[PDB]
Order: structure tokens, then C-alpha cells, then sequence
């Protein structure tokens, strides 16, 4: 999906 | 305090793009303000300067800020590995906006984005601590160097970073 992560990105 | 202004001067496998210069919303959350500035000028000894966006997606945003590891695992705050979320106060309004990336509560550091859209689905998740001054031209064509998975077709690097006022 659109996320903005540090470490797990996800969709 | 009266609201900063820093810069970053980008590159693109070591060739000059431009500037894009940010507001710190110092005036609304201070402590995140101020982190992104110290880091921004490598005042306490360690900072963005030479670092990489690793991650753009086009539509949506360009993450950077992981000096440690440069690719989305590492980064450190100048106030230790994380700190809080100091307030949602302000919201992903549109293009320009720049917010903390984490990995959940109070876990930022050092990693941001520079939201290319209004991104309001992020809004109470991310902290938005300023915005694009000058240079969004310079973030339009950033754009263009990465992909859906945000995989970069060239090294973007922050050359050279300071504050201006």
C-alpha cells in the first residue's frame, strides 16, 4: 500500500 | 523559535541537481524541528550531509535521512536512537510536506519524506514538521528517478546540507 516505514515496509 | 530554514543541495550520481531549501515548523513542534536541523547542519558530529534517498515512490513521496545504514534500517536522533511523537498538530496537506518516517509509536530518528501528494491517509501516524520553501522542481524531478517499489534508478545523494536562516 503506501506507507513509509523504518525497518518493516509493508504495502 | 522564528522558523528556521535549512537546505540541502541534491546530487544525482554525484552531478549537481539543485537546492531545495525547507521551513522547520520550530513555532509547532520544536523538538522535531530541531532534531531535523542539528542533523541538517552535523552541528553534534553526525548528519544527513553525504547521505541518500533510498526510497521514491513516484505520486507519493522521497524517504531519506538513514545516514547509518542507507537503506532504511539504520538512522539515530540527536536526542539517542528514538524519541517521541511530539504532536500531530499539522497535516499531510499536499505536495511538499515534510513528515517523520517510523516504525510505530514514538519510534523517530533521523529518516524523513518529502510527500510529492497529499498523503492524509498518514495523518496521526507521522509527525509533519515543515515544508518545501524552495525548489519542489527540484523534488518533481527527483520523482523521476525512482519506482513503485521506490528502488532508485541512480544514487540521489544530500551533498551538501545546511541552515540558511
Amino acid at each position: 500500500x503506501l506507507l513509509v516505514t523504518a525497518x518493516l515496509v509493508l504495502a | 523559535m522564528v522558523n528556521p530554514t535549512v537546505f540541502f543541495d541534491i546530487a544525482v550520481d554525484g552531478e549537481p541537481l539543485g537546492r531545495v531549501s525547507f521551513e522547520l515548523f520550530a513555532d509547532k513542534v520544536p523538538k522535531t524541528a530541531e532534531n531535523f536541523r542539528a542533523l541538517s547542519t552535523g552541528e553534534k558530529g553526525f548528519g544527513y550531509k553525504g547521505s541518500c534517498f533510498h526510497r521514491i515512490i513516484p505520486g507519493f513521496m522521497c524517504q531519506g535521512g538513514d545516514f547509518t545504514r542507507h537503506n532504511g534500517t539504520g538512522g539515530k536522533s540527536i536526542y539517542g536512537e528514538k524519541f517521541e511523537d511530539e504532536n500531530f498538530i499539522l497535516k499531510h496537506t499536499g505536495p511538499g510536506i515534510l513528515s517523520m518516517a517510523n516504525a510505530g509509536p514514538n519510534t523517530n530518528g533521523s529518516q524523513f519524506f518529502i510527500c510529492t501528494a497529499k498523503t492524509e491517509w498518514l495523518d496521526g501516524k507521522h509527525v509533519v514538521f515543515g515544508k518545501v520553501k524552495e525548489g519542489m522542481n527540484i523534488v518533481e524531478a527527483m520523482e523521476r528517478f525512482g519506482s513503485r517499489n521506490g528502488k532508485t534508478s541512480k544514487k540521489i545523494t544530500i551533498a551538501d546540507c545546511g541552515q540558511l536562516e
